[PDB]
């Protein structure tokens, strides 16, 4: 076939035969955690493309028009050109509503996917040496992704977006030397300003996407260069990777998971409404709603402003407003996240070149601090959303603010305590299995009447008839007998009937032969590791 | 090592695959076919399972194209027939779009699961500190380039060139000073119904012994359409959004947001000219950032227990008080006037201002009382601003005294 | 090969540089210091030559910062004092900015020229067809993956999956059909002074037995400012850009561009109301793409030798002819009426239309005559369009007959 | 005037000219969505492609 001619013509010119061989043969581990990041990547792809489709219709201008579009309930209402063009996307373009909702849902999925991916990186310990650079890059990404998404939903100039813009401007003006100067620099004047929405539009469609794309490219390139970490397991060492090659069996799975995420987004974009701007009306600074919170990924920085106890300083001709302290708090919160691996180094007392991951149970301090930060962030989030929470679940609004205040101290401590003790209990169960074997659950009575539970050893048994303890290795310990194969089906066939018996027996024989062959190869690989380590 | 072509011509394809994997330090320590048996029914079952999702994806995508093209998609009001189709247009097309892509993904996942072999590929790492040769000669080359170039002996050239470098950076950065603006300039106009830009001013500043400024209520009037042989066009020539108000229009325990309405831009009442287009300026006054004020009429029983602020003694006009609607924390409109507790509430971060204790905060992030507007009735019986705010309204900034 | 650390610890730095270069197949076949002599004056000369441009760049960049910050930069009219500074602001700052960066570049060029050694580095290439092993095992791996995966035996799965792939592409592409619009819809309005969107219509289509449409001349009126205690704002309530015209306003051999002016949007003459804002619609009629027409008054001597087009016999009104101003080639305004040669000329690509031979082209890319507008005086003595264009004006499109 | 020339050249193509024009400009020339489509094409799309290709 002419495919060989194409390949020949390519390689005779570019000599890629050595390199692409090395690329296709790279090995990637197959844990389920290790494609959370791919979700964020796929969401970013969708964010790009749907965004580019929205720009052929959106007009980022704060100057007014008397609306005369397809949405009849606002004919004659004087509105910003931004809001009018967003409405024309929603109503006058075939399927523009579908697209706009997909863009928004993709933004939410993108941010939460980054959050969960970062949680995996934090708990499993993958940020450690040499990979802390990917942490410093990645934290910047999850900051900018929020910064972008915020100004992304600020653009339509509806009533719910402009209040968040008002909040941002009023926070900037309050800074204790340069606030007025920084505000006049950013907005080009007092708020609302003529040049405001175009600066934010270009910041949203060109600048921050360009930076995110560059940083994501560098991130993935670094992950590819220094190969992926892995969990401890049979035959795994600090100096090797066990998994599947990037093709055929991994690239197709990446394509398939891309398809799944893509289609999931296209479903939820048509089936759930998001940001129904047409019933919010255009922005004017005199109007506000009871539930006027920012997007979900910004609710934490709303909740901070809700829980600060109004401490304000007056110094003669000057004043530090009460909102400077939430800026300090949120900055400290961001600094701690940004610089984490080094404050981990200074107290952990090690600088080793780790390539194997820690199970979160085996590192109770870090996982306890992670759950502590999770409850802190969640209390900030729900305090941001407490207006809705109190309205729906009928808890007094003052009680919600005080729950946020006192909880941001107390609840983290309770989280740390419970998380630490639970982790210790988990690893105690692991040791109990490794030194006594699995508890099958089969209870038998001896002739003496003693009730005994037969335990099924994993390692060899002493001549007294009891297991010899194994050393814990960091790999997961099986805790039941269905996880050793002992509940697998003996019958073969589909629904409504069996396979013929000859096929049945031969298939089961081949299955068991493979099951012992893979055990043998992993066992020999582990023994080779022992020999090669001395 | 260094394989000749003869041996490669004598080498089998699976052996060549082994050689290719081994050349990159990857060993396929396990690889087994999914269906070894020839007449195995399980292969038929797997083929059926994959083809089911494939045909589901085919019909899903065809249904998407049909729904996108043919399904009614234009807007329908509440009372219109065919509202059902319009309110299912986006949901139906998205449902089937997602079904198409999701089922194609499911089909590919099942194909890789049931058909492609299992694999355990092991690859060695080459990371950590570099080999001692490369990392010692890379410092040799760099030092050699730095010293065969004689920069390190020449201090004056280096200093002047560093000066030139910082100068180049600074001049590349000074056009970035086009954005820098002085916040305290009056933006080159006498004064507007939105002030002069600076944070010290608002619309009500026009009452600084210059202009008569009524308290204008918002009628929320839209533009009005007019159509004839020339075509449909919208007109604001006969309407006015802001309107004056007499003191008998509020009842006790009532609220209304009022805006500054200079006497020049009033087209209501006995003066109503049907062909005077004042809508643009009135709307330009509504949209001022810092000029919406809550006018509150209290009960007599509650007006007894008011505490006046030092210097704001005579601002009220009987039952009527007039506070600024802009919150003193971050500047959201406060706007939640509890009629019995007499607490003005801000929905953004739950500040509570006691309307009876001169608008002093009682809960939430706010630290400072709402400024108060003096008001009085005019010669004709409408309500007017009897003065300017004595205190800078809005959020606090660094140079704001107190 | 495979150097131990002991030898590298015994190896000299220049030898290490040689080893590093050789490890990448690059040989420094020549490298000589620029100034071997110790007390050489040439080194002093080179240092002076570099430092001269460096100080020039320093003063250039300082001059840029000074000019950017302190030089007057705001607009000055023709009669204003200080016009010189404003008209030298950008030139002065750019002059010195370019001097700064250019002199820094010159300094670096001279430094590399006079100080850094000369070099002749030779490097071998590794390109062209790949070595026979790599390129034979890379086809082994690919074929092995393709055949251990069993796609090539399964035709039905491949066909259905290719169907699903094209279906996924098509549904990812159908929202791109939001942009697709039918060019021949009337854009949902009765009719405007700009037509109904379609290329078959213009403003003058309103004369299709519906509306009286005058030939409106452009007075080029700006909006008028008005300032008082409320502030300066611009008004168009008392002005009108389009104005009617009597037949005695042109002289012989004269031209004027006229636009469709429906009777409803006229605010001139005896009907002039100082408080009727018609400016927006009139300007909305001026900016119609295809409704500017050249009204030409000829000399009597030249009106004798006119050739009328079949069907356009009675369109003129005496000396007055009225052609469409939009060129029939690509639609630039023609607008260059030669008063003696009587050739209407288009500046874009030099089409020439004979105004006497019913506007037929005589030179240039144009192939088709300018359409003609029938005109007649009204009851009051102004000029009106007596009909609609019988021919689609503007550039030709695929479905335009002739 | 150059924009006018481009639109008038697009509309003259011998099957799809009117359709391609209405696609590109969103309607007849000048159109409301014209300058924003060209703005985003100028600041985002073609710079992105030029940067990638370079
Ligand atoms: C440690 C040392 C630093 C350090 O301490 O900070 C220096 C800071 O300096 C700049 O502020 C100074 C000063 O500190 C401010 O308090 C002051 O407020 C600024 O003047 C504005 O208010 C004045 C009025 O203020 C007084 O009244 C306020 C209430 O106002 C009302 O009442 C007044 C009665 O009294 C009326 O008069 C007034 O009209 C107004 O009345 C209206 O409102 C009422 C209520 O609504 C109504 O009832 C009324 O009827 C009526 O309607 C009180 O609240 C205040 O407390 C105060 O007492 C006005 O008079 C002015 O006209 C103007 O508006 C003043 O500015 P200035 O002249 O620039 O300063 C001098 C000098 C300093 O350098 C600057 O300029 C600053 C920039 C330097 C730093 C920027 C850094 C760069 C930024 C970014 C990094 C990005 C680039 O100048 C120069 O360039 C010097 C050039 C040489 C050096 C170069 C550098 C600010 O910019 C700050 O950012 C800055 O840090
Ligand atoms: C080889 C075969 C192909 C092939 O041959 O081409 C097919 C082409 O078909 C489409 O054109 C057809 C036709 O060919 C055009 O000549 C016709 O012009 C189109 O109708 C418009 O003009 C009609 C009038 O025209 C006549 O009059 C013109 C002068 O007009 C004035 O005088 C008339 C008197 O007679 C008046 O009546 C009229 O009002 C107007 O008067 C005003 O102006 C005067 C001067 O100013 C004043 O004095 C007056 O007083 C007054 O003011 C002459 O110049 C003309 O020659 C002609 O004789 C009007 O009646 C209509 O209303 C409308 O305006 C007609 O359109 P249709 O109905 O769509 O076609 C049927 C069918 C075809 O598929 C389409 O639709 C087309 C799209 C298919 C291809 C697109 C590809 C996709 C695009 C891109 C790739 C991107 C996606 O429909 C359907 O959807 C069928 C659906 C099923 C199949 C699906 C597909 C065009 O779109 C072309 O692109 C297209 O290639
Ligand atoms: C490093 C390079 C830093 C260069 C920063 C120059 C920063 C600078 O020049 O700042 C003016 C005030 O500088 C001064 O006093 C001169 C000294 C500056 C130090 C602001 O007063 P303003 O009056 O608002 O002037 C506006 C312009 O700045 C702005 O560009 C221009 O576009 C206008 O907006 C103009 O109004
Ligand atoms: C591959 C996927 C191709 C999908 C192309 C669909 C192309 C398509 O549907 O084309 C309409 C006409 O289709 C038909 O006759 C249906 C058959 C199409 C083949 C145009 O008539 P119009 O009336 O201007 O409709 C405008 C919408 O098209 C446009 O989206 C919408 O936003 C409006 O602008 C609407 O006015
Ligand atoms: C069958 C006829 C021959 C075609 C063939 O073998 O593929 C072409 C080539 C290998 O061909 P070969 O025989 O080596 O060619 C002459 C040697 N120079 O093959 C190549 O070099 C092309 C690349 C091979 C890899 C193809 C894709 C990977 C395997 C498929 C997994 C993906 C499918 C996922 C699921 C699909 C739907 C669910
Ligand atoms: C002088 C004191 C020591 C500094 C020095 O040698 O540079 C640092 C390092 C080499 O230092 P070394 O002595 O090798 O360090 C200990 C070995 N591990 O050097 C490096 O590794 C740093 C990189 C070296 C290359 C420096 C720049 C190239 C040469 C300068 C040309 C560019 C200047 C162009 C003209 C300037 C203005 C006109
Ligand atoms: C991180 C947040 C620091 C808030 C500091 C507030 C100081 C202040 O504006 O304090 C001023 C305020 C009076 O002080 C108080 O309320 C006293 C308590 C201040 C906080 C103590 C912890
Ligand atoms: C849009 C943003 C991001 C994208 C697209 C992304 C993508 C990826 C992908 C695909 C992987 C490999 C597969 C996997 O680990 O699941 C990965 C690994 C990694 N990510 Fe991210 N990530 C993002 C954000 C972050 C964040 C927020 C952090 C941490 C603060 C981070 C730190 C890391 C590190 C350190 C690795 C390598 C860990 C290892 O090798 O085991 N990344 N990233
Ligand atoms: C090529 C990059 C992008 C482009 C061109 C783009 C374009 C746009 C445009 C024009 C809008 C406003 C128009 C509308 O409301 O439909 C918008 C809104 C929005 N953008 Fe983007 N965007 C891009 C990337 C992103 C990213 C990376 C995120 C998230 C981190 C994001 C999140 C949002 C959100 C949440 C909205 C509000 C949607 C709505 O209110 O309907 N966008 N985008
Ligand atoms: C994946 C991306 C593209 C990769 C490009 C690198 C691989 C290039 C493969 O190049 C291809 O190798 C096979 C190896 O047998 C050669 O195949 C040829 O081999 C010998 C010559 O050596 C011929 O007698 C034989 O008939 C023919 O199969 C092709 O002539 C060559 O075109
Ligand atoms: S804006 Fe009012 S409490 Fe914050
Ligand atoms: S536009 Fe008139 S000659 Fe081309």
């Amino acid at each position: 076939m002419s495919l060989a001619t194409v390949g020949n013509n390519l390689d005779s010119r570019y000599t890629m035969a050595s390199g692409i061989r090395r690329q296709i043969n790279k090995v990637f581990p197959t844990h389920w955690s290790f494609m959370l990041g791919e979700i964020a990547l796929y969401s970013f792809i969708v964010l790009l493309l749907t965004g580019v489709y929205l720009t052929l219709f959106f007009d980022p201008s704060i100057t007014k028009v008397i609306y005369d579009g397809g949405y009849l309930p606002l004919n004659g209402v004087e509105m910003s050109r931004a809001y009018a063009t967003a409405l024309d996307i929603s109503f006058e373009v075939r399927g523009g509503l579908f697209i706009r909702q997909m863009h928004h849902w993709a933004a939410l999925l993108f941010v939460v996917s980054m959050l969960v991916h970062m949680l995996r990186i934090f708990f499993t310990g993958a940020f450690r040496r040499p990979r802390e650079a990917n942490w410093i890059i990645g934290v910047v990404l999850i900051i900018l992704g929020m910064a972008e998404g915020f100004m992304g939903y600020s653009l339509p100039d509806d009533l719910l977006s402009g209040v968040g813009l008002r909040i941002m401007s009023a926070i900037i003006v309050g800074l204790p030397i340069i606030g007025t100067w920084m505000h006049w620099l950013i907005f080009g004047g007092d708020f609302p300003s003529d040049l405001m929405l175009d600066r934010f539009y270009i910041a949203h469609v060109l600048i921050i996407p360009a930076i995110l794309l560059g940083l994501i490219a560098a991130h993935l390139a670094l992950v590819w260069y220094q190969k992926h970490t892995q969990f401890p397991g049979a035959g795994r060492t600090e100096n090797n990777v066990i998994g599947i090659r990037i093709m055929p069996l991994f690239a197709v799975k990446a394509v398939a998971f891309g398809l799944i995420v893509f289609g999931f987004l296209a479903l939820l974009a048509g089936v759930t409404t998001i940001n129904a701007i047409w019933n919010l009306g255009p922005y004017n600074p005199s109007q506000v709603s009871a539930g006027s919170q920012p997007d979900v990924y910004m609710l934490w920085t709303d909740g901070a402003a809700r829980v600060m106890p109004a401490w304000e300083l007056y110094l003669g001709n000057y004043t530090i407003p009460a909102v400077f302290w939430v800026a300090v708090m949120l900055g400290i919160l961001v600094v701690l996240l940004v610089t984490y691996p080094f404050i981990e180094r200074k107290f952990t007392g090690d600088d080793a070149h780790h390539n194997l991951l820690q199970r979160p149970r085996d590192v109770p301090v870090r996982t306890s601090l992670g759950v502590m930060a999770l409850v802190f962030y969640i209390l900030l989030t729900v305090s941001g959303g407490n207006d809705v929470y109190a309205m729906q679940f009928h808890v007094s609004l003052n009680a919600m603010t005080w729950i946020g205040r006192i909880g941001l101290i107390v609840g983290p401590a309770i989280a740390y305590f419970i998380t630490y003790r639970l982790c210790i209990g988990l690893q105690r169960s692991d040791r109990e299995v490794l030194e006594h074997g699995i508890e099958t659950g089969i209870i038998k009575q001896m002739p003496n009447g003693a009730f005994i539970e037969v335990h099924q050893p994993l390692g060899p048994v002493d001549d007294h008839g009891h297991p010899i303890p194994l050393p814990y290795a960091g790999a997961a310990v099986p805790k039941q007998m269905n996880q050793l194969g002992y509940a697998e089906v003996e019958t073969r066939g589909g629904f409504f009937g069996p396979d013929p018996e000859d096929i049945r027996a031969k298939a089961k024989e081949i299955e068991h032969a493979n099951h012992i062959e893979e055990a043998n190869t992993l066992r020999a690989l582990n023994e080779a590791n022992i020999e090669r380590d001395k | 090592k260094q394989y000749t072509t003869q041996e490669l011509n004598a080498m089998s394809n699976e052996d060549l695959a082994r050689l290719g994997t081994e050349l990159d330090d990857v060993t396929i320590a396990y690889r087994k076919e999914r269906f070894p048996i020839a007449n195995d029914p399980a292969e038929k079952r797997a083929a059926r399972a994959v083809t089911f999702w494939l045909v589901l994806g085919i019909i899903g995508g065809l249904g998407f194209l049909a729904t996108y093209i043919f399904w009614p998609w234009e807007y329908k009001a509440h009372g219109d027939e065919g509202l059902l189709a319009y309110t299912l247009y986006t949901p139906m097309l998205g449902i089937t779009s997602g079904l198409c892509i999701l089922s194609l993904g499911f089909a590919v996942v099942l194909y890789v699961k049931k058909f492609i072999p299992e694999e355990i590929a092991v690859q060695r790492r080459h990371d950590g500190p570099s080999e001692e040769v490369d990392r010692r000669t890379i410092v040799a080359l760099l030092n050699d380039s730095w010293q065969t170039s004689t920069l390190g002996r020449r201090k004056l050239i280096m200093g002047l060139a560093g000066g030139g470098a910082v100068l180049a950076g600074l001049t590349i950065i000074a056009p970035m000073g086009g954005m820098i603006k002085n916040p305290w300039n009056p933006k080159e106009g006498p004064m507007d119904v939105q002030g002069d830009g600076t944070l010290w001013t608002s619309g009500w500043t026009l009452v600084e012994n210059d202009v008569k400024v009524y308290l204008g209520r918002d009628t929320a009037a839209i533009a009005e359409s007019h159509t004839d042989a020339t075509g449909e066009h919208w007109s604001t020539t006969g309407v006015s959004r802001l309107v004056r108000m007499r003191p008998e229009d509020l009842a006790a325990a009532s609220m209304e947001t009022v805006f500054p309405l200079p006497a020049e831009m009033v087209n209501d009442g006995a003066e109503y000219d049907p062909a005077k287009d004042v809508y643009e300026h009135q709307m330009h006054s509504v949209h001022g950032p810092r000029n919406a004020v809550m006018l509150i009429r209290l009960r007599t029983a509650d007006a007894e227990k008011v505490i006046e602020r030092e210097g704001q003694e005579s601002f009220h006009y009987g039952d009527y008080y007039a506070y600024s609607k802009i919150c003193t924390h971050i500047g959201c409109p406060t706007s939640l006037y509890e009629a019995q507790t007499n607490r003005i509430l801000c929905p953004c971060h739950q500040s509570q201002f006691d309307a009876l204790h001169y608008g002093k905060p009682v809960f939430g992030p706010a630290a400072r009382a709402l400024p108060q507007l003096p008001i009085t009735v005019d010669e004709e019986g409408y309500l007017i601003a009897a003065g300017n705010f004595i205190e800078p309204l809005g959020p606090a900034f660094w140079e704001r005294k107190s």
